[PDB]
RNA sequence: UCGGAGAAAAUCCUCCGAAUGAUUAUAACCUAGACUUACAAGUCAAAGUAAAAAUAUCUUUGACCCAGAUAUUUUGAUCAACGGACCAAGUUACCCUAGGGAUUCCUAUUUAAGAGUUCAUAUCGACAAUUAGGGACCUCGUUGGAUCAGGACAUCCCAAUGGUGUAGAAGCUAUUAAUGGUUCGUUUGCAACGAUUAAAGUCCUACGUGAUCUGAGUUCAGACCGGAGCAAUCCAGGUCGGUUUCUAUCUAUUUACGAUUUCUCCCAGUACGAAAGGACAAGAGAAAUAGAGCCACCUUACAAAUAAGCGCUCUCAACUUAAUUUAUGAAUAAAAUCUAAAUAAAAUAUAUACGUACACCCUCUAACCUAGAGAAGGUUA
RNA sequence: CUCUUAUCUUUAAUCAGUGAAAUUGACCUUUCAGUGAAGAGGCUGAAAUAUAAUAAUAAGACGAGAAGACCCUAUGGAGCUUA
RNA sequence: AACGAGCUUGGUGAUAGCUGGUUACCCAAAAAAUGAAUUUAAGUUCAAUUUUAAACUUGCUAAAAAAACAAAAUCAAAAAGUAAGUUUAGAUUAUAGCCAAAAGAGGGCUCUUCUGGAACGGAAAAAACCUUUAAUAGUGAAUAAUUAACAACUUAACCAUUGUAGGCCUAAAAGCAGCCACCAAUAAAGAAAGCGUUCAAGCUCAACAUAAAAUCAAAAUUCCAUAAUUUA
RNA sequence: AUUAAACCUUGUACCUUUUGCAUAAUGAACUAACUAGAAAACUUCUAACUAAAAGAAUUACAGCUAGAAACCCCGAAACCAAAC
C-alpha cells in the first residue's frame, strides 16, 4: 500500500502542531517549589462542599395540604 | 519473508524517507574548475633531453613519414643504415612540439605530425639517404633540414646533386 | 473552505464563531424596540464571562503563590543568621 | 507490551531558533494555556483517556485555561499529541469586574476586555 | 493429591522426593497484633501466668458422619478418583431418547566445480542461491464407470522457428502457438499386458456432472471361518447375502454457417552420401472422422403412399499477427546494426474486417399439407 | 454391445367433466469478476435488460421429503453376559 | 400394519444440568467469558466484579528521594490537576469470547502477559484497522480520517619483433603439457595474459607509436470503472 | 423525494442462536382466536402505638404491629400397578 500524497501532508501538520506544543511545555512560569501550598485553600473549601452534599441526604418533608388536596377533584360548580 | 506493516507505521515511514540536497545548477554545466598544477613524469623531462641532445649532436635532421613496414624489414634498414652510419631517431610527437615551437627549426612542425621517422647523422651523406630511400621504393621522404638548413625533398634532391 | 485564510485575518475559522453575522441581533420590532436577547447569545455570553472569571482567579493564585514564597525565604534567611548568649574560651566559658 | 512512555528531557529544551519561530520570550514566560482537544481518546490508552477528563478537554475544539506551572505540564505531556497548546495573551491588560462580561477570546489566542462588533473605524 | 528445583509470573515443559522416620535436655497453659485464604484448612507471635534453671533438632497429607480405647483423655483410610458416594463390573453391529457436531521429490529461473576424447553451458551438471511455484509408545488417516462436457497451457499430435557433438534420415534441446483431435480390448483391485495410432498430453471444474443413470467403499440387522474373551460380544482381519424417494415453483438453458487428419503417387532412389541409406517445398488422387443434408439405388421395417443407416451427396475464403528470418539505415568516423530509432517485407494457431443464409409483410369459415404437441406456418384450377 | 432403427400400445399433447400431494419468511426472483466460512439472484465494481404465456431440459436455489449414516455429550435409558 | 419385548388406563402435570418458546411504552446503570472447589469442565456454590439504598471521609491521576531487587511495575512525604472513595444493608446475572498490535514460551498454530476496538464516515464490499464525547429539528457552516503512487551512463585505433625450441622425468613440449627461476637487447615489446596445441607453427591482450570520451536508481466461466502526462 | 405511479439516489428480510460476527444454522404459507413468573425467611417503602407492640399462646437492650413489594410454559426414551 503506497501511501497517499493528501495522508502523508495531514500528518506533517499534525506534527508540526504538536512541535509546537513542545515549546509552549518548555518555559513553567512557577518552579516546583513555588507551586506548593499556593492552591490549598480553594482545595480544602472544594472537598468541604463534596462532602456537606453527600452527608446530607434525608427524607423530605410531608404535608398536609397535599394529602388534602387530593379532595378538590370532587371540586364542582354548585 | 516480509510481515505487514501497520498502516500507521508505513505512514510514518513514508514521511520520514531521506531527502537529499539539490543544487540549483549542475557541476557539469558549469565552467570547468581550473586544472591544478602538473607534475611532469619521468618521461617527458628525460626525453626532452633526448630531443635536445640529438638536435645538438646531429647537425642535419632529415623527417620521412613511418611506414608502417615490419619490424623485420625495419631491421635491415636499421642495419642497411648502420652500415653507412646513419642512425634512426623516433619520438612521441606531442613533446616534441614544445621545442620545436621555440627553438632553431620552426617551420617544420607541420611535417612533424602523425607517424614519423627521423633522419639522423653527423655527415651529409644525403645522396646516399636517396639510394638507401631507393633500396625501398614505396618508404617517401618529407623533408627537413640538412646541415641546418631547411628545405623539401624536391630541394634536398637538388641539392644532393 | 476559508478556514485557514479566516485564522490569518485574526477571525473565527468557521463564519459562524465569533463575529458580527452571529452575535448581532437578527431582528427588532419595526417601532424601533429591541428584540429579546437570543437564547444562544445569552449563552455564549455566560460561558464567556466564566472562562473570564477562572482567567483572574488562576492568575491570582500563582501570583500570590509566589508572593508567599518570597516571603517565606526572607525567614528561612533571617533564620540562619542568629545567635544568642556569649562565646567564652580559654579555660573557662 | 505498551506501557506508559518516558520523554527524554531534552525534546523539552528549545533551541535559540524556536524562539525566533514561534515568538515567545524564554523570560517573562507565559502565565496561563489555552488548551484545545483536536483528535479523539477512543483508540488511546486508558491513562491518556484518563488525564482528557481531568483536564476539562472532555468536548473537542472548545478551550480550556490551565495554569504554567510544572504539575499540570506534566499532565499536558502525557497527552502532547491529542492537544494544541497555545499561550494566553492579553493585549489590553486582565479583565476587570466591570470589563468581566465584555470579553471574548479571539482565535489568535487574545483575550480582549471590550467587544463591540463594529467597524474598527 | 502435595513438597523441592529450572525455564522465570504459561506448558502434554524438565528433574527429586512424600504419604517420612531419626534425634532427643520432652517442648505447658493462656493471650495483643499479623500472614495466607472463595469457603474449609494452614502459618508466625510480644505480653502475662506456670513448670524447670536451651529451644525439641533435623525440613509432609484426609473433612463430616459414624464406629472404637479409657477414666476425662485419646485412636480410626493408597477414603491415592487424595473436598472424600457406607457398599455396584463388562457388553450392544438388536438398540432407544435428548442434544451437540461434522458431513520429500519434481517444475522455472541464478551460480558453475566437474561430465562431455579436446571444449562449463550441443546435451547434462555437485556444494549452494529463488519472499520462486507445486504435489508416552505397537498401529492407521471417499472414489470407479456411463452421459454431456466448460476451461487453463505447464503442448501429446497437427502448424511456424533457433541451436546442435544437425552430411542425409533418424534424434536431442529451446521458442511461439490452445487450433481441432487425442482409439479398442484383456486381466478387476486399478496394476501390468495385447493390438493399433499423426498422437493415445498434463490439469481445473465440491469423484466437473447420482432431483440424468450405475459399480465398490462408508457399513450396519443374517451367517460363517482365523484370532481375542469365563461369557455377552469383539476385530479401521477373511468371505456369502442384503430396499432412497422426488409430479420442476424460481433462475439458467432448448434453431445456420465459410473442415480436420492420415496414406499412396509425382518430384525421385533424385538432393545428400564412400557406401549403407535417404529427404524437402510445389503438384495429383484416395480414404477416415466431424459437421450439414438427402432417398435414384441398396438394406431394415410399417407384410401402407414413409421413416432410418448399414446407403448417397456436399464441405471454402483471411484484411489484419509471435517466436523467427531478411532489406534500407542513424545514434556509434563502418563496405556496421532486422529498428521497445525513423522505415520496407516475409513469416504459426487464431479470427469475421470479408462473404453465404435470412429479408417479403400478412387473406384465412373451412378443408388438406412432405408444417406441427398446442399455437404458428404452407397450399386452394 | 459395435450402433441404432422401424412399427403398434400405454403415457404424452389439444378438447370436455371432476379434481389431490410434499412444499411455501417476503420477492418487483439476471450474467461476469471481486469479497466471503470450498460458499452470492439480492453485498462491491463492471455488464445486460419491453411485457406475458405454452411445450421441453435438469446446472443452481448446500433444491423437497424418511424413524439414514458417522462422531461426541448426559452423574438420560434399555437388552444381554458375568468372575 | 415399526416388539431387545404387546396394548390400554392409572401412578402422571413422571423426570429432563438438554432443545424450543416466554405477550405494552419510557428513563437510567451494566458486567466478562477472571481465581477456587466439584463423577466437575453443556451445571452449580464461593470469591471477584456490577448494582440499589444508607452512613461519613478522603479518593483518582501523579508520586521525590529509598529502600526491597539485581548492582516497570510493587510501595507513596509534600504538592498540583481533579471528584470520587471507604463502610453497612439487599440482590441477581455471569463464570466458553472474537479480532488487531506489542512481549514472551512451547514449535503457522497453542498457550501467558500488556493495549485497543464493536460508524450511521473512510479503507471497494469490510464485527475487530483508521476518523468519531450522547440524543435532536433546520434547503446553514468550518472540518476529520480518506488506495493509491509518478528505464539506466578506463575503452575507443594499431601492432606485434628478437638472447631462447631458456633449466625439467617429458618422444616432444618452445610464454602458453610438466615443474624452474623469472634477467637481456631493442625508440617498443610479459621468460607470458587468454586462445591453439602429433609437439610446434599458431589467434589475440598487455609493449611502442599515433586515438576520443568520462555510484546506482525508489492457470483453469469472461479483461474488468471510465479515463488522463501541466491553468498557478 | 419529485410537477409526475415507475426511471434518479440511499438501502446485505425477521426471530433464535452462535465470540458482541451474518452471504452462517434453526423456526415462520397467510388470517382469526387461544397460548408461558406463582410463594414473604431477611431486606426496603408507608402507617398505628411505643419500653412496649399484637383482638390469648409471639417478639422486644426502639421495638412491635398492619399494609405494599417474589421466584414460567411445552417436549422424551423410560419405570411400576391393574385390566384387555
Ligand atoms: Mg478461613
Ligand atoms: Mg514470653
Ligand atoms: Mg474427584
Ligand atoms: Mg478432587
Ligand atoms: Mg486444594
Ligand atoms: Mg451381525
Ligand atoms: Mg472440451
Ligand atoms: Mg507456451
Ligand atoms: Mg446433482
Ligand atoms: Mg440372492
Ligand atoms: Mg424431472
Ligand atoms: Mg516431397
Ligand atoms: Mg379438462
Ligand atoms: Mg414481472
Ligand atoms: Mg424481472
Ligand atoms: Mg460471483
Ligand atoms: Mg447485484
Ligand atoms: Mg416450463
Ligand atoms: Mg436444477
Ligand atoms: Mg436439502
Ligand atoms: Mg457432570
Ligand atoms: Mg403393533
Ligand atoms: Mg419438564
Ligand atoms: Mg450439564
Ligand atoms: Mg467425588
Ligand atoms: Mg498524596
Ligand atoms: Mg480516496
Ligand atoms: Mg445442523
Amino acid at each position: 500500500r503506497t501511501v497517499s500524497f493528501q495522508a502523508k501532508e495531514s500528518m506533517i501538520r499534525r506534527l508540526e502542531v504538536e512541535a509546537e506544543n513542545h515549546y509552549w511545555l518548555s518555559m513553567p512560569y512557577m518552579t516546583a517549589e513555588q507551586e506548593c501550598g499556593h492552591a490549598a485553600e480553594r482545595r480544602a473549601q472544594a472537598f468541604e462542599a463534596i462532602k456537606a452534599a453527600a452527608t446530607s441526604k434525608f427524607p423530605k418533608h410531608r404535608y398536609i395540604a397535599d394529602q388534602l388536596d387530593h379532595l378538590n377533584i370532587s371540586k364542582k360548580w354548585s | 519473508h516480509w510481515r505487514v506493516m501497520h498502516f500507521q507505521r508505513q505512514k510514518l515511514m513514508a514521511i520520514t524517507e531521506y531527502i537529499p540536497p539539490k543544487p540549483a545548477i549542475n557541476p557539469r554545466c558549469l565552467p570547468p574548475p581550473p586544472k591544478p598544477p602538473k607534475e611532469e613524469s619521468g618521461l617527458v623531462r628525460l626525453l626532452r633531453q633526448d630531443i635536445v641532445a640529438v638536435f645538438r649532436d646531429n647537425r642535419m635532421i632529415a623527417v620521412c613519414q613511418n611506414v608502417a613496414l615490419s619490424a623485420e624489414d625495419k631491421l635491415l634498414l636499421r642495419h642497411q643504415l648502420r652500415k653507412h652510419k646513419i642512425f634512426i631517431k623516433v619520438f612521441p610527437s606531442q613533446v616534441l612540439k614544445p621545442f620545436l615551437e621555440n627553438s632553431k627549426y620552426r617551420n617544420l612542425l607541420p611535417l612533424f605530425v602523425g607517424h614519423n621517422l627521423l633522419l639522423v647523422s653527423e655527415e651529409p651523406k644525403v645522396k646516399e639517404m636517396v639510394r638507401v630511400l631507393k633500396s625501398v621504393p614505396f618508404l617517401p621522404l618529407l623533408g627537413g633540414c640538412v646541415d641546418d638548413t631547411i628545405l623539401s625533398r624536391q630541394g634536398l634532391v637538388d641539392y644532393a646533386k | 473552505a476559508g478556514g485557514q485564510w479566516r485564522l490569518q485575518q485574526g477571525l473565527a475559522a468557521n463564519p459562524s464563531g465569533y463575529g458580527p453575522l452571529t452575535e448581532l441581533p437578527d431582528w427588532s420590532f419595526a417601532d424601533g424596540r429591541p428584540a429579546p436577547p437570543m437564547k444562544g447569545q445569552l449563552r455564549r455570553k455566560a460561558q464567556r464571562e466564566k472562562l473570564a472569571r477562572r482567567v483572574v482567579l488562576l492568575t491570582q493564585e500563582m501570583d500570590a503563590g509566589i508572593q508567599a514564597w518570597k516571603l517565606r525565604q526572607q525567614k528561612l534567611q533571617e533564620e540562619r543568621k542568629k545567635e544568642h548568649d556569649l562565646k567564652p574560651k580559654g579555660t573557662l566559658l | 507490551k505498551f506501557t506508559k512512555s518516558r520523554i527524554p528531557d531534552k525534546v523539552f529544551q528549545p533551541k535559540p531558533e524556536d524562539h525566533e519561530k514561534y515568538g515567545g520570550d524564554p523570560q517573562n514566560p507565559h502565565k496561563l494555556h489555552i488548551v484545545t482537544r483536536i483528535r479523539s481518546t477512543k483508540r488511546r490508552p486508558y491513562w491518556e483517556k484518563d488525564t482528557i477528563k481531568m483536564l476539562g478537554l472532555q468536548k473537542a475544539h472548545s478551550p480550556q485555561i490551565h495554569k504554567n506551572i510544572p504539575s499540570v505540564n506534566a499532565k499536558l505531556k502525557v497527552v502532547k499529541h491529542l492537544i494544541r497548546i497555545q499561550p494566553l495573551k492579553l493585549p489590553q491588560g486582565l479583565p476587570t469586574e466591570e470589563t468581566m462580561s465584555s470579553t471574548c477570546l479571539k482565535s489568535t489566542g487574545e483575550l480582549v476586555v471590550q467587544w463591540h462588533l463594529k467597524p474598527v473605524e
